[PDB]
RNA sequence: GUGAACAGCCUCUAGUUGAUAGAAUAAUGUAGAUAAGGGAAGUCGGCAAAAUAGAUCCGUAACUUCGGGAUAAGGAUUGGC
RNA sequence: CUCUUAAGGUAGCCAAAUGCCUCGUCAUCUAAUUAGUGACGCGCAUGAAUGGAUUAACGAGAUUCCCACUGUCCCUAUCUA
RNA sequence: GCAGUCAAGCGUUCAUAGCGACAUUGCUUUUUGAUUCUUCGAUGUCGGCUCUUCCUAUCAUACCGAAGCAGAAUUCGGUAAGCGUUGGAUUGUUCACCCACUAAUAGGGAACGUGAGCUGGGUUUAGACCGUCGUGAGACAGGUUAGUUUUACCCUACUGAUGAAUGUUACCGCAAUAGUAAUUGAACUUAGUACGAGAGGAACAGUUCAUUCGGAUAAUUGGUUUUUGCGGCUGUCUGAUCAGGCAUUGCCGCGAAGCUACCAUCCGCUGGAUUAUGGCUGAACGCCUCUAAGUCAGAAUCCAUGCUAGAACGCGGUGAUUUC
């Protein structure tokens, strides 16, 4: 949330607390991402900060290039795998959790995205909409 | 010491005591501020919660992503048969508050409202309002003077009504009685309206209208003696905890050497009287009409009643109020609706609502069909049918 | 508002009822209930489940939909 | 009988049918279980629990006192007719 | 070079269960490490059957990390006796 | 630890925008000591977990004032404690130190809150190792490893629940008292506008959403399954079949109802009096002056509206009031 956010976002259910791992859907050389923070999250005692489809997060790369490992970087969630409600009543989910690497103001370090992405992420990040093929 | 990590009070110290209500019918503790210019009508109605269903509608919000796009919402249905008027009373003002000086009743009371005055009806002469009924039949003497007393005093007038419980599928037979405050004008005209409506009924269309925001006042579902974890929302203590984990560890300090009112304790959950505001009416429906569940877009002649009935209630052969969202109370429970105490513009209390579709599939399952004819046309003929 | 069809059982899905599953190949399956969702995840075949439209089509149950066509017998007349 | 098996599980012979009962089914407990998505972020500490598990076939490292490590790791199969 | 001891700690080993200063310094592990491992060594106060240094296998021993697994936790809910 | 007074000087110029030496006056008791009053026929002495409340010496938020304040960011200060103040690596740790988020990641108290509330990592019995010291037994706020955490059924308090007596009984009600709840932020637009040489770069109103909290609810989704509801599977027993028993709910799948989840949905009021501050008139002081009389506006403040109970010794209205 924040800098590169084109618009707002409706609440959709949280599925990615800190310490979670989600696959990397782009071609930047990273295989998975490890979530350690969520931008826009509040502060309650013992609550884990938790991310949803379309949220920006701080991540580290555990498997991938040494150029990218061992440093924290921003990322965006594009698939959730938890069921979330759309205001048209549709509960839907993917079969995996996934995100992409990005810079703070919304741009991607990659050039392409494997697999589908959420419309609630395409709406909020246009550079993700551009490099996305299938939007569901 | 200086609690290591700050965090908010679990619960609201304003819905105390979390005690059982005195009655099953919650009491309206505030009616709207009056305007002595409008015509005379009620400010509240009585009905019975039936259940819920699902509603699809096109949204009208200039600025939302879902503008002029279809969204599905939850509503609740209140069976609201016509409410009978039996009596009024006159509250006048004192330095000790409002105070009633007279209760005027009607001549013929029905055998479903003169049960409310009994705890054992099956053995009784029924002998109620027999002398008050003979107080009539000399032209208007002992009644018109009382009404004149009300006109001569009584800054506030309230109408006593009773529900027609015998029209619902409930097995209760004992009508609910209640005072409802009129907010027309000219207390003389108020009481004259009442006198005209004695022994007569008021429909809900005369009170409420579509897109009107209301408040629901009802006693909430009872759950019993509950522990602190679910009652107040405290942490479960960890696993390796002797003498329980569904508790509150520290219930106070050595000094003040007492347990404080502010500490979460175990006790009653539910059967509280609650009052929930700003619930939009999405339909006002008539029992003198099939196609209560039909719309401009669907146009299939079906009632609001789902398949198999409403669960634990029945059918909705009477009038009803389809209102947005979840309201206090469980099914079969007397709700009292109330017009709002303030005009809320807000661009959400003014959205004019037109429904597209209504869910009449069974709530006794993962209901596939909305209609028996739909079911027959899909499944085809069966072994039962010829 | 559309009435989608169950991708396992052929049932009719009304709005706000059931779930949707987007597979990694970007295919969208639609389920009217947790029954058909679970059988999908248990990767059963609907041609073997006896209450499904696909089974009933495959086994010719309620098969009075389409019967036959005629054969042309006529001159040119021009 | 199952089964490698005086394992565990059911049964015959023989023996018991004893242990204060009844009615309801609140919290809190004890014993036992299940849980979306995440996956040790919990905690002094993965405590506890889960997961693994049999047999057959394949494959099997560092190191080594050359004897072991070793069921290493890790994979596949198993019914009935 | 000098003082000096009966001799003046050799081989080896080390912030080790032995190192006060000390969360020692460098590296590695981590997003982040008073933890761990590897190195360094003027070692308050290591050290040779007071046994020293190693060491395969074994260990209900102490310790760190990885995978798997999970209601430990996010965050609680439900069920049975 | 915190705050004042004075003001040589720093601050281009200028003591006091902000700081402020030499000196001095004080407050506090979240430091450590001093002392030994209480307690040795025992007040369970670390820390964390949990939970409440209080203070303000206010980190953030609301309103303001000053600036070496052009805008933006920042600093000083006032009313204010209403509402909030986190997630983690390491360490038993309090303390600390780093990663990150955030509006902010403020300090403290309540027997250094809290062990018949937990835990028991540490210290602080008995076992054992090292090093130094000691002839030695043994010693070491020197390190290391292992090491039983009892009782509430009494009184009170608290949370809930009944109930005698007021002619009886029933219905509708009033409302003293008590409590009280909402909070914060982002995007769009305002506007690349105002401001400024430029770099940069706002704000009010509005709209849409979200954070934290809270009260309900269960249409939908999800979870739960003794519906032992339907099916399936194992082993054995009932001669086979059909139908079933046992396997301390045998196991697997689906599973309605009910319960339930920011894992789901809905909802969360508008009016007055004020604080600081800025002002009006206006003398005192023939002028000037927000002040002395008087008075205007004004904060997340306070009181009402609203919301929760309803005095079991507060009240009202109304109905029916027993004969062999």
């Amino acid at each position: 949330s924040g800098n590169g956010a084109q618009g707002t976002k409706f609440r959709i259910s949280l599925g990615l607390p800190v310490g979670a791992i989600m696959n990397c859907a782009d071609n930047s050389g990273a295989r998975n991402l490890y979530i350690i923070a969520v931008k826009g999250s509040g502060s309650r005692l013992n609550r884990l900060p938790a991310a949803s489809l379309g949220d920006m997060v701080m991540a580290t790369v555990k498997k991938g290039k040494p150029e990218l490992r061992k440093k924290v970087m921003p990322a965006i969630v594009v698939r959730q795998a938890k069921s979330w409600r759309r205001r048209d009543g549709v509960f839907l989910y993917f079969e995996d959790n996934a995100g992409v690497i990005a810079n703070p103001k919304g741009e991607m370090k990659g050039s392409a995205i494997t697999g589908p992405v959420g419309k609630e992420c395409a709406d909020l990040w246009p550079r993700v909409a551009s490099n996305s093929g299938v939007v569901v | 010491s200086h609690r290591k990590y700050e965090a908010p009070r679990h619960g609201h110290l304003g819905f105390l005591p979390r005690k059982r209500a005195a009655s099953i019918r919650a009491r309206v503790k505030a009616f709207p501020k009056d305007d002595r210019s409008k015509p005379v009508a009620l400010t509240s109605f009585l009905g019975y919660k039936a259940g819920m269903t699902t509603i699809v509608r096109d949204l009208d919000r200039p600025g939302s992503k879902f503008h002029k796009r279809e969204v599905v919402e939850a509503v609740t249905v209140v069976d609201t048969p016509p409410v009978v008027v039996v009596g009024v009373v006159g509250y006048v003002e004192t330095p000790r508050g409002l105070r009633s000086l007279t209760t005027v009743w009607a001549e013929h009371l029905s055998d479903e409202v003169k049960r409310r005055f009994y705890k054992n009806w099956y053995k009784s002469k029924k002998k109620a309002f027999t002398k008050y009924s003979a107080k009539y039949a000399q032209d208007g003497a002992g009644i018109e003077r009382e009404l004149a007393r009300i006109k001569k005093y009584a800054s506030v007038v309230r109408v006593l009504v009773h529900t027609q419980i015998r029209k619902t599928p409930l097995a209760q037979k004992k009508a609910h009685l209640a005072e409802i405050q009129l907010n027309g004008g000219s207390i003389s005209e108020k009481v004259d309206w009442a006198r005209e409506h004695f022994e007569k009924t008021v429909a809900v269309d005369s009170v409420f209208e579509q897109n009107e925001m209301i408040d629901a006042i009802a006693v909430t579902k009872g759950h019993g003696f509950e522990g602190v974890t679910h009652r107040w929302g405290t942490k479960k203590l960890p696993r390796k905890t002797h003498r329980g984990l569904r508790k509150v560890a520290c219930i106070g300090a050595w000094h003040p050497a007492h347990v404080m009112w502010s500490v979460a304790r175990a006790g009653q959950r539910g059967y509280h009287s609650r009052t929930s505001i700003n619930h939009k009416i999405y339909r006002v429906g008539k029992g003198d009409d099939e196609a209560n569940g039909a719309t401009s877009f669907d146009r299939t002649k079906k009632t609001i009643t789902p398949m198999g009935g409403f669960v634990h209630y029945g059918e909705i052969k009477n009038d009803f109020i389809m209102v947005k969202g979840c309201i206090p109370g469980n099914r079969k429970r007397i709700v009292t609706l109330r017009k709002s105490l303030y005009t809320n513009t807000s661009r959400k209390a003014l959205e004019e609502v037109s429904l597209k579709w209504i869910d009449t599939a069974s709530k006794f399952g993962k209901g596939r069909f909305q209609t028996p004819a739909e079911k027959h046309a899909f499944m085809g003929t069966l072994k039962k049918d010829l | 508002m559309k009435v989608e069809i169950d991708s396992f059982s052929g049932a009719k899905i009304y709005p706000g009822r059931g779930t949707l599953f987007v597979r990694g190949d970007s295919k969208i399956f639609r389920f009217q209930n947790s029954k058909s969702a679970s059988l999908f995840k248990q990767r059963k075949n609907p041609r073997r489940i006896a209450w499904t439209v696909l089974f009933r089509k495959h086994h010719k149950k309620g098969i009075t939909e389409e019967v036959a066509k005629k054969r042309s017998r006529k001159t040119v007349k021009a």
